[PDB]
């Protein structure tokens, strides 16, 4: 009827809470983490707790730091810097501190703005056509890999049939989940997510062959001109021919 | 609510033989740890996480399993491993122990020194009343009868010494009390002993 | 470095260690007949987990210590202290402390220390037997010790008489034209009344 949670399991658990915060998994396990934390840690282990490991880890992130995201000027091997590995075991992300310029590279969006005003595109788009005004497409055929830089993170890229690594300033991870891309949301004092993500998929593997984006390109748009577009597109990365 | 039902739970192995007990949950489990007892001391841990030797526990000692079934196996059997070895496990959170395994030699057949010693004139001084002592002796197994060529049945209270932990012996005492005037009332007191170790039954004596 | 404990009497509790700050502690009894039952634990942080069996009725540092309602006979045991080595599997408490034996029951008896005399048959030359009777005593156990530590020490559990008392025997094996020169004192503790008995044995 009760279950004890070892070291391992109850740091994987907090890792899926945390990353569950993240709003990057729609999933979490979280049977045992009241007691690992009062028995490991000494504390509660409430969503202010979280949000105040997440705040200190992404913000406010001054010396060194334990694996559970505590910093300092058991656990009681505090490490100097660069990356964390947050597995829950049913889903990995490495994640970066911050550093000096993760304020600029980070936007609010805590109020989104307007809709932008709707024009019809084709929705028969190959990969070569780059004039969005919220895309980018890089191609590596020495590598034959496919990088879709977004400059707009906010705007949604929903993928499906393919399994892709995003790389980003706050975290790297993989995704193999059909649906919109999943984007980490940090709370402090509102919500802020990354300026700009990028999407590399291996073509020459066998797992991306039937990927499709579909995602809303921005064109821009007189009698107070200015006005910005939005076409639906489905851009496919099919090496079939 | 999670039984633990370890077995066999009394056993016993010539020095040198390999031997192997299991403990049993109810419901599976990560992994066990047992615990070596020594009669009337505290316990030492013994096999940690399955497989762990603590510190210390010399390479003879194994242990195995998975699920609900794990095992504790000895290469070869020692005179100090003669115990009780108590399984224990995670998971539970009523935490929940089995009721432990005691592991006694089966040395060779050794026969009793018979020693009789009278009360002492303080006890004698005292309002209330001699003791027979078995030692060193195997197996366990041994019959002290005691007065003026008679016995009574009341009173002659016994007591055991658990085996030796370097030769794995037994020793028994064996006491009869509540004789005031009783004492003074007969003049020659035995014991008699009989033990699969004696050619015939030995019996000591002495008069006053 | 090991953890040692505080014997007693209650109607119808301390471990001294040597961090409080680093480590859960652990309370285990044994009811006699070698059985075995889960208390609780705290924690360094001073959270507490209890087993649901105790209904709630039971525990609480700056010096290194620990601390410990409506008991029952069944609650009489051995009483360890333990404590908990984190790692990557739970629990394995590597130290105990000795344990304190704990009766429920109004009674009291120090008890009487008498000799057992010597002189006994001499196999080849090196064979006697010596003792110390040690009786009347109600409470928690006695310790007994020869010569304050100076082999062959057997010491016989205690046996409950139909007086409500225990009472019981230990002996040593010596020579015995040595036995009268190098001289035998028998050291008995009682803790329950503060009897300490050092008897010399003809
Ligand atoms: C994100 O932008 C908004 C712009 O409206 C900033 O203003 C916050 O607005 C919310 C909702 O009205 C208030 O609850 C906050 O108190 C406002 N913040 C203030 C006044 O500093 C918002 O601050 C921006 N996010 C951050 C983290 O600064
Ligand atoms: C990517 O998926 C999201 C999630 O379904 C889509 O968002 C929905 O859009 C419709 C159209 O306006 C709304 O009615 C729904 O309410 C939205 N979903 C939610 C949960 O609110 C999004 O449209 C998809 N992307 C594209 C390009 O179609």
């Amino acid at each position: 009827m009760e279950i004890i949670l070892t070291l391992s399991q109850g740091l994987k658990k907090y890792y899926g809470k945390i990353l569950k915060l993240l709003h990057l998994t729609l999933e979490e396990d979280t049977e045992g983490l009241l007691e690992w934390c009062k028995r490991n840690l000494g504390s509660n282990c409430d969503d202010d707790f979280f949000q105040k490991r997440i705040e200190e880890f992404f913000i406010t992130g001054e010396g060194y730091f334990n694996e559970v995201l505590q910093f300092k000027t058991p656990f009681k091997s505090y490490f100097a810097k660069g990356f964390l590995s947050i597995d829950s075991g049913y889903f990995s992300a490495k994640c970066y501190p911050r550093s000096s310029t993760s304020g600029l590279q980070l936007i609010n969006v805590t109020q989104h703005p307007a809709r932008i005003a709707e024009t019809p595109g084709p929705k028969t788009t190959s990969l070569k056509t780059i004039n969005c005004i919220n895309l980018r497409a890089s191609v590596f055929k020495e590598h034959r890999e496919v990088e879709i830089n977004v400059l707009l993170p906010q705007i949604a890229v929903n993928l499906s049939n393919c399994h892709v690594v995003i790389n980003s300033h706050v975290c790297d991870y993989s995704l193999d989940t059909d649906g919109p891309v999943r984007l980490p949301r940090i709370y402090h004092e509102g919500t802020f997510m990354p300026g700009t993500y990028k999407i590399v998929i291996d073509r020459k593997n066998k797992l991306n062959d039937r990927c499709t984006l579909v995602t809303n390109c921005v064109i821009k748009g007189r009698k107070g001109q200015s006005v910005l577009r939005q076409y639906k597109t489905e851009i496919k990365i099919g090496k079939a021919p | 609510d999670i039984q633990m039902t370890q077995s066999p739970a009394i056993l016993s192995a010539s020095p040198g033989e390999k031997v192997t007990m299991t403990c049993w949950a109810s419901s599976g489990v990560s992994y066990m740890h047992w615990y070596q007892q020594k009669p009337g001391s505290s316990p030492k841990p013994w096999i940690f996480a399955t497989s762990n030797l603590a510190s210390g526990v010399p390479a003879r000692f194994s242990g195995s399993g998975s699920g609900t079934s794990y095992s504790l196996t000895i290469s070869r059997v020692e005179a100090e491993d003669a115990a009780t070895y108590y399984c224990q496990q995670w998971s539970f959170n009523p935490l929940t122990f089995g009721a432990g395994t005691k592991l006694e030699i089966k040395r060779t057949v050794a026969a009793p020194s018979v020693f009789i010693f009278p009360p002492s004139d303080e006890q004698l001084k005292s309002g209330t009343a001699v003791v027979c002592l078995l030692n060193n002796f195997y197996p366990r197994e041994a019959k002290v009868q005691w007065v003026d060529n008679a016995l009574q049945s009341g009173n002659s209270q016994e007591s055991v010494t658990e085996q030796d932990s370097k030769d794995s012996t037994y020793s028994l005492s064996s006491t009869l009390t509540l004789s005031k005037a009783d004492y003074e009332k007969h003049k020659v007191y035995a014991c008699e002993v009989t033990h699969q170790g004696l050619s015939s039954p030995v019996t000591k004596s002495f008069n006053r | 470095v090991q953890l040692q404990q505080s014997p007693g009497l209650v109607a119808p509790i301390t471990c001294t260690v040597s961090s409080l700050t680093n480590y859960g502690i652990h309370w285990v009894r044994q009811p006699p007949g070698k059985g075995l039952e889960w208390l609780g634990v705290i924690w360094a942080g001073g959270y507490t987990k209890y087993n649901s069996a105790l209904m709630s009725r039971l525990m609480s540092n700056s010096k290194s210590q620990v601390f410990l309602n409506s008991l029952q006979t069944d609650d009489t045991a051995m009483y360890y202290c333990a404590r908990d080595e984190v790692r990557r599997d739970y629990y394995a408490m590597d130290h105990w402390g000795q344990g304190t034996t704990v009766t429920v029951s109004a009674s009291t008896k120090g008890p009487s220390v008498f000799p057992l005399a010597p002189s006994s048959k001499s196999t080849s030359g090196g064979t006697a037997a010596l003792g110390c009777l040690v009786k009347d005593y109600f409470p928690e156990p006695v310790t007994v010790s020869w010569n304050s530590g100076a082999s062959g020490v057997h010491t016989f559990p205690a046996v409950l008489q139909s007086s409500g008392l225990y009472s019981l025997s230990s002996v040593v094996t010596v020579p015995s034209s040595s036995l009268g020169t190098q001289t035998y004192i028998c050291n008995v503790n009682h803790k329950p009344s503060n009897t300490k008995v050092d008897k010399k044995v003809e």
